[PDB]
């Protein structure tokens, strides 16, 4: 019976299988029948045999294959997938590869086993989706992921049925995508992954001269380099960016060339294909600092061709055009300041004030703490309706908005290098500590106001509250105290309340420097570059294609004669480095 | 270039030729002696318009114990051939009644091709006499056309496993429908 | 043998946790033995592996809540008095257990306990102030204070919370009396409640450090500084 | 605060741990039993033959080093 | 603040506002205001903003500078 066969397969004893074929032929049963398969997952005999091995050797496999060929169900026998959601789609070849049995992998390949079978069960998804191990759901990608080069070589060089390296799964990821996915920042992992990546790329180049594997994209539309940048896998991204290959036939696949040297000074070209602004395709630099959500983002800018690109951009826009954007808000602030205040000219400027607010809102909607700026734009609106009405409350709206504008000036300070750290520190304090401290203090103050009211024994509370604020200033006299049923208790409390409000706020400053600014102090320089980078990117985004094309960084270079014969002309950005060591 | 894998599944009443229809498509040889209850784990190569597609053909039967396991063949389905028999009118009316809700329940937003098999038997004297015994007639093409529009069918064709008539075109349209990636989403949440 | 207990009722693992001997406790928790006959004596088993990912079981016998026997985790953070307590939580099966607990209660149920005190604060705030409904709420105010005291006595800076509960009591007797001094008692208690809100802030991750820092300053430095300053001020007043 | 600054993260976990413990203590045995962490597993056949069933909490760890 | 009150009228306000920062001067401006209700919150808010930004300077000075 099925349990007996499963136990026999578990032991590995070929002798116990004797007589199986006569039984099956007499009963006209198949090894893929439901009875023999395990109902829970559809598991067949061969997976059970593969999962158990004695010193990596199981003698039942050939007999199982022989009887499966005898009955004539070998195709169904080897292609039978698991149907459980947990292990959906798994086949014998997946187990054979996972167990590092080269000879068994070769045997299964020789016996017509499907080589493009997918395993899309929930156990094979990424961590985010609840799965445990993700490798691309292909046997070739599985072999590549688990550091098994011989199996990759065999699968790609077998005579019976080769496995196209370009094959894509349901997600659209190719083998390179999976390699990027499983990589991490640990040194050994990055080393092995890089070696596997280079071997795979060269093999694909030899097999497919016309095509370029990295060009292939997934359903989401990511190239391996772009995904590596997004997900934060630093090592593989750095290796992909500085790929250099000596082989002449595959020279076009590498990125960083070396043009000339004059002794201790070298000048090496780099490749900005899919790495620069004003390009229709997504930019790696842009996605690295727009939707990265990577904890290693700060270290991703240290790469040679990445860091310098921003300085070259800095010359064009950074240091010369920040003035203009700053000045625009200064002029808008003046136009608004004229509000409170040549009647015709004054009215024209008054119209210009509403126009400037509307322009700020129009560019705000296009761009979408810009929610603060959104609040400013929101507040501008009500004034026009109430001004047409003649209502008297439009002044309050204008007050809120005006103070918001002068406060927005701080955002302009942030862009400049000198004030870049101070502005960000002020904002962080206002958001992390200051916000929570104010939130708590407001409720505490309201409750203590109620306590003071009780001691005095809505309007009676309003007078007390306003005069208590004056008391905090100290200008106001103690009118409340005189009209109190029990001042003796209140007097100590009133001093105590002031101490508690102040001392908790005094602690905030101590809390801010270490608890909140402790991490800011260390990473401020990295954050400032990020802040500078985001500001630089927005300037280029605003300019239209013609304006962007005016200042495409780097110089076009014909790296060398291509296979077609027309030299490959990447847009390259030269990098100059000198090094006395070596020759 | 690089073959794309599309999953095709066939659902229909028994004895309407689903297994035979796939078999003729697979080896182009009508089995005159032995027909398995199900034809599984086969992938066929087809080219329609400049694209090479590997079509994985699943098969569903419900004679005995297969109905319990039928649902777990629906996931990750790319295209469906809902099949019935032209020489058996009883098959048609059950499609809207029972077959459709199960297909929609387990796998919605999937293309469906409603097909009627064995066009030869509608003109056969034996089948015509048998249906006339109950004051019935073979499923008329007009009824099939009306049904296809009624239940949102992608396309309606007719097959003949014995004569190998229209099989290539039917599966050709099946994969053509499969290659379309639906239309985004409807009434998606925010 | 490990089952055997002393007169005090400690198993070797529990005593190791209490006294702070880190190394032996870590070794006892992650004991793995290859011998088949003695396999049942070890704790951490390994169920399956699929390549570079492994999933090993652990043993929570005498290491989890809702158990009649004393919990090692509970005694490690209730009566430890160990200078290495912070390093005892780094052990693999110890640290993760708290995150698994965190999903169930930590991140979803802290809101409710916080909200209970907020509602009680509102009920009390109604004190100073539909006569029948208002009187019902007034009774609810004393009931809420009494409930806080009843749960306080059961739990025993909860001595501050005890002070709040203590102060609630006098008000009922004086309210029946009609005396005029119950207001002072209510004032003390009301300010104590709004201050207690800080304890609710402490639980949340965002305010967890700020609340504790404020308390520590109020206890270590602020307390002594105020104590000295009061006497200095009195003497200077005499001068 | 010199010692508080260094050990605040450790103290916060302790503070979090104490708060978590009190919540479970309040709930009665039935409520606690509702959310006993881990999954019951029969580790293996015991000497008696009935498999030993400890209440086990699975831990997932990946490691490239070794095989 | 001048707009809320509704050159010399600004000079009086400015000098008395400096006195207000000291606290010796009385709130003469507030009495002569078309919309004090909005101003009252703002006047406190303005003082907080001036001081808190200056308070941050001390934090900025010790570490950043
Ligand atoms: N004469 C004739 N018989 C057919 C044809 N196609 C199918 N059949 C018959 O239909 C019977 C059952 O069809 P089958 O493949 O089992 O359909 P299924 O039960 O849905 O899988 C077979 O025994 C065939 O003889 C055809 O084109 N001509
Ligand atoms: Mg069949």
């Amino acid at each position: 019976n099925r349990p007996i066969l499963f136990d026999i397969v578990s032991r590995g004893s070929t002798a116990d299988l004797d007589g199986l074929l006569p039984f099956l032929l007499t009963h006209k049963k198949r090894l893929t029948d439901e009875e023999f398969r395990e109902p829970s997952t559809g598991k067949t005999c061969l997976p059970k045999a593969l999962l158990n091995l004695s010193n990596g050797r199981n003698d039942t496999i050939p007999v199982l294959l022989d009887i499966a060929e005898r009955t004539g169900n070998m195709r169904e026998f080897i292609n039978s997938p698991f149907r459980d959601i947990y292990y959906r789609g798994q086949t014998a070849l997946h187990i054979a590869i996972e167990r590092r049995c080269k000879h068994y992998v070769e045997l299964l390949v020789a016996q017509g086993a499907d080589v493009h079978a997918q395993a899309r069960g929930r156990f094979f998804q990424p961590k985010d989706e609840g799965g445990y191990f993700y490798f691309g759901e292909l046997p070739l990608s599985l072999a590549a992921c688990t550091n098994q080069p011989h199996i990759v070589n065999y699968l790609t060089e077998n005579p019976h049925k080769k496995a196209d390296m370009r094959r894509q799964d349901s997600r659209g990821n190719t083998v390179l995508h999976a390699l990027v996915a499983i990589a991490d920042n640990t040194r050994e992992n990055t080393k092995f992954v890089t070696k596997m990546y280079d071997l795979l790329l060269l093999k694909c180049a030899r097999l497919f001269p016309d095509s370029n594997l990295e060009a292939v994209l997934n359903n989401d539309g990511l190239s391996p380099l772009m995904m590596a940048a997004k997900t934060g896998k630093i090592g593989i991204f750095q290796h992909i960016i500085r790929r250099e290959v000596t082989d002449e036939d595959t020279r076009h696949l590498s990125r960083k060339f070396k043009d000339w040297a004059y002794g201790p000074v070298y000048s090496s070209l780099y490749d900005l294909s899919s790495l620069d602004t004003c390009g229709e395709e997504a930019s790696v630099l842009e996605i690295l600092v727009y939707n990265s959500k990577i904890e290693n983002r700060h270290e991703m800018l240290a790469v040679e061709p990445i860091n310098e690109l921003l300085r070259d951009k800095w010359r064009k826009f950074g240091a010369v055009s920040f003035y203009i954007n700053v000045v625009s808000y200064l002029c808008a602030m003046v136009i608004f300041t004229l509000t409170a205040y040549v009647d015709y000219l004054r009215l024209a400027g008054e119209v210009i004030t509403l126009f400037t607010g509307v322009l700020f809102f129009f560019t705000n909607i296009k761009d979408l703490f810009q929610l603060l700026y959104f609040i400013y734009s929101v507040l501008v609106i009500v004034s026009a309706a109430l001004y047409l009405a003649g209502i008297e409350a439009y002044l309050a709206v204008m007050v809120f908005a005006l103070v918001l504008g002068w406060m927005n000036a701080l955002y302009f300070t942030r862009g400049l290098k000198l004030t870049g750290t101070y502005s960000i520190m002020i904002q962080k304090i206002l958001f992390k500590d200051l916000f929570r401290f104010l939130l708590v203090y407001l409720l505490f103050m309201i409750g203590y106001a109620s306590a003071l009211v009780s001691l005095l024994n809505s309007e009676t509370f309003s007078t007390f509250l306003l005069d208590l604020f004056k008391l905090t200033i100290g200008m106001g006299d103690l009118e409340m105290l005189s009209s109190t049923k029990y001042p003796v208790v209140f007097i100590i409390l009133l001093v105590t309340y002031i101490i508690l409000t102040f001392v908790l706020l005094l602690n905030m400053l101590i809390a801010l420097m270490g608890e909140t600014v402790g991490q800011v102090s260390k990473e401020s320089k990295h954050i400032w570059k990020l802040q500078w980078a985001t500001t630089i990117l927005d300037i280029e985004r605003s300019f239209p294609v013609f304006l962007r094309k005016a200042f495409r960084s780097g110089e076009m270079v014909t790296v060398g004669k291509s296979s077609d014969g027309t030299p490959d002309r990447r847009w390259c950005f030269r990098v100059d480095e000198v090094n006395w060591s070596h020759w | 270039m690089a073959a794309i894998r599309k999953k095709l599944v066939i659902v229909g009443d028994g004895a309407c030729g689903k297994t035979c229809l796939l078999i003729v498509f697979s080896k182009d040889q009508f089995p005159e002696v032995y027909v398995p209850t199900v034809f599984e784990n086969y992938v066929a190569d087809i080219e329609v318009d400049g694209k090479q597609v590997e079509l994985a053909l699943w098969d569903t039967a419900g004679q005995e114990d297969y109905d319990r396991l039928r649902p777990l063949s629906y996931p990750d389905t790319d295209v469906i051939l809902m099949c019935f028999s032209i020489d058996s009118p009883d098959s048609l009316e059950n499609i809207p009644e029972k077959w459709t809700p199960e297909v929609k329940h387990f796998c919605p937003n999937v293309p469906i091709i409603l097909v009627g098999n064995k066009k030869d038997l509608r003109n056969d004297e034996h089948t015509r006499r048998e249906l006339a015994k109950m004051k019935q007639e073979p499923v008329k093409p007009e009824e099939g056309r009306d049904m296809a529009n009624r239940i949102g069918a992608f396309g309606y064709m007719e097959c003949s496993a014995k004569t190998k008539d229209g099989v290539r075109e039917v599966f050709e349209m099946a994969t053509r429908a499969a290659l379309q990636a639906r239309r985004g989403k409807k009434k998606s949440g925010c």
